[PDB]
């Protein structure tokens, strides 16, 4: 177990370095890959890039050590930046939903609406706000506990556990997660109640001569809507909900899932190069940087 | 496959009409954008017009007032009419659809184009 | 067969000095969960020749044992690596169950 655990946290990181580089390179690298989604798609690279560089590698030592040997400075800039990089991420995957919500359901008003100026600004929202969730309470101390035996982890620097107080909690774990899923769920089911309305319409327009049936582009279609609702709360839903659930009751969750969970999370940030960049574009780009 | 077959083209006297129709058979996703390109003699391919499935439209400067992109309800066929054509409007007409079935990126279909000249 | 018989005497030497792993098991005869995995521990000190040697321990023959390492509940499987408790688990279970405890700590 413990030999085969610290060999798969190995290619866990090299996977999310890997696939992240890859993206960035070919977005960097190709004229025709640098569109206005590939934008927002670049924004997500980066903060999983940095989750595989610095937050990953950190968070496999503590576990195969048992304890944190870099001192409390490093701790709190490392849970800071462990919080930034992942807030980041789930908030650009929301953005990019909202981004080919517009792009297929109203292609000609989002043209105009979102130009690349105002992308800009977006994607410096979502790290400024990445930021002040994540540095700002963490470094100031907001996220501490008044617990004693909490206070002896805050006391020790070998103990690097985040252990917060009941309103950060619940507030960064809504903010960084929970409207974000929620956001995803009703902008993605909008293109699905669009997609199925437009295909009723074709079924009227007919005079009742046919009715269309789901074609190869349907079922594709909704197997990547799949994939992308699927991966996203597989990876985040479990450690987010444990998350609320150790507010209330500490006891009830043990340490070695919860951490289970944390690692299944950072499995996210190597998937996102696989769901979001399957364009022939990407794929020329890919083939043509091996 | 997809393919767009072209046709309702060629030689007309100016101030006339034509109606081009691109007719797409093979499997589209029902979200998309059906729409007519035009690449004029030694010129960069440019749009004249594009209708979603949705039915929002977009149209060139150029062509505005003057022709009308509209689309079959029923089949994946879309229609330009052109009206009170000039000899600038001459060019290599070629359907396009935008095909959204990925999410994340569209794929692209070009049909073969089709020629419309309007002398003076 | 393969399975050491223990003693408060002989525990020292069969478990506290003996080479490798030893899964050591405290019982007792009156405990109906003690008995569920006796014949489980049997198929155990086969299919794990080299890699661990089984123990029991009778608590009710053997008592000055049992305190020493906490034992509240039976029956319990301390897995001892070279005279040292490296994990634990209490209560009845499946052979499925066993082997997923072994396979994990042998490692
Ligand atoms: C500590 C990590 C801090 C990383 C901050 C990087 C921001 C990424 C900005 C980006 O990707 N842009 C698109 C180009 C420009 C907006
Ligand atoms: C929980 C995180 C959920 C995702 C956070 C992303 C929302 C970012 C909001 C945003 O940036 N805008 C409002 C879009 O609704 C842009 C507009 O304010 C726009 O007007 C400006 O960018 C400039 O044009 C001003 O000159
Ligand atoms: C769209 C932007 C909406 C962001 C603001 C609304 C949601 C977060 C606001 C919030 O702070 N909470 C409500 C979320 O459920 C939780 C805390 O108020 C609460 O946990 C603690 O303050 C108390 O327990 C104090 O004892
Ligand atoms: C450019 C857009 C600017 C908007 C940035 C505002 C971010 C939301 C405000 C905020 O920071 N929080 C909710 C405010 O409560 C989350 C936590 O910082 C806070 O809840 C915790 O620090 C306390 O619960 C500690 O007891
Ligand atoms: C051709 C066949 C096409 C397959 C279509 C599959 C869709 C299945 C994926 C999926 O829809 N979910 C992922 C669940 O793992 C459920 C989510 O939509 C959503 O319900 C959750 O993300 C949260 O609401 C949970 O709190
Ligand atoms: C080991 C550590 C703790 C460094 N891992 C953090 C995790 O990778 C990402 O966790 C979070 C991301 C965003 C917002 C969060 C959060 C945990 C909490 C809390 N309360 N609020
Ligand atoms: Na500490």
């Amino acid at each position: 177990a413990a030999k085969v655990m610290s060999l798969l946290m190995a290619l866990v990181v090299l996977l999310i370095v890997a696939g992240n580089v890859l993206v960035i390179a070919a977005i960097g690298s190709t004229q025709r890959l640098q569109t206005l989604t590939n934008l927002f798609i670049t924004s997500l690279a980066c903060a999983d890039l940095v989750v595989g560089l610095l937050v990953v590698p950190f968070g496999a030592t503590l576990v195969v050590r048992g304890t944190w040997l870099w001192g409390s400075f490093l701790c709190e800039l490392w849970t800071s930046l462990d919080v930034l990089c992942v807030t980041a991420s789930i908030e650009t995957l929301c953005v990019i939903a909202i981004d080919r919500y517009l792009a297929i359901t109203s292609p000609f008003r989002y043209q105009s609406l979102m130009t690349r100026a105002r992308a800009k600004v977006i994607i410096c929202t979502v790290w400024a706000i990445s930021a002040l969730v994540s540095f700002l309470p963490i470094m100031m101390h907001w996220w501490r506990d008044e617990d004693p035996q909490a206070l002896k982890c805050y006391q020790d620097p070998g103990c690097c556990d985040f252990v917060t107080n009941r309103a950060y909690a619940i507030a960064s774990s809504i903010i960084s997660f929970y409207i974000p899923l929620l956001i995803m769920i009703f902008v993605y089911l909008r293109v699905y109640r669009e997609a199925k309305e437009q295909i009723r319409k074709i079924d009227r327009a007919s005079k009742r001569k046919t009715s269309r049936v789901m074609a190869m582009k349907e079922h594709k279609a909704l197997k990547t809507l799949g994939i992308i609702m699927g991966v996203f709360t597989l990876c985040w839903l479990p450690f987010f909900l444990v998350n609320i659930v150790n507010v209330f009751n500490r006891d009830l969750v043990p340490d070695w899932l919860f951490v289970a969970f944390n690692w299944l999370g950072y499995a996210n940030s190597a998937m996102n190069p696989i769901i979001y960049c399957r364009s022939p574009d990407f794929r020329k780009a890919f083939k043509r940087l091996l | 496959q997809v393919q767009l077959q072209e046709s309702g083209g060629g030689l007309v006297q100016a101030g006339g009409s034509l109606r081009l129709s691109c007719a797409a058979s093979g499997s589209i996703f029902a979200l998309n954008i059906m729409g007519w390109y035009r690449q004029a003699p030694g010129k960069q391919r440019e749009l004249v017009a594009a209708i979603h499935s949705g039915g929002t439209t977009n149209y060139a400067n150029s062509v505005k007032g003057r022709f009308t992109i509209s689309r079959d309800n029923a089949a994946n066929t879309v229609y330009l009419q052109m009206n009170s054509l000039k000899p600038e409007d001459t060019a290599v007409y070629y359907c396009n659809v935008k095909d959204f079935g990925a999410i994340i990126y569209d794929y692209d279909y070009w049909g073969q184009g089709t020629q419309v000249t309007v002398s003076s | 067969d393969k399975i050491i018989h223990l003693t408060d005497d002989s525990f020292d030497t069969d478990v506290l000095k003996a080479d490798g792993a030893i899964l050591v098991d405290f019982w007792a005869e009156w405990s109906g969960p003690s008995k569920m995995i006796a014949p489980i521990l049997d198929e155990i000190a086969d299919e794990y020749q080299g890699k661990l040697t089984v123990a029991k321990l009778n608590i009710d023959q053997n008592p000055g044992t049992a305190p020493k390492y906490g034992i509240r509940g039976i029956p319990t499987l301390l897995l001892f690596k070279n005279g040292e408790v490296a994990a634990t688990k209490v209560g009845a279970l499946s052979k499925g169950q066993l082997k997923e405890f072994l396979d994990a700590n042998l490692a």
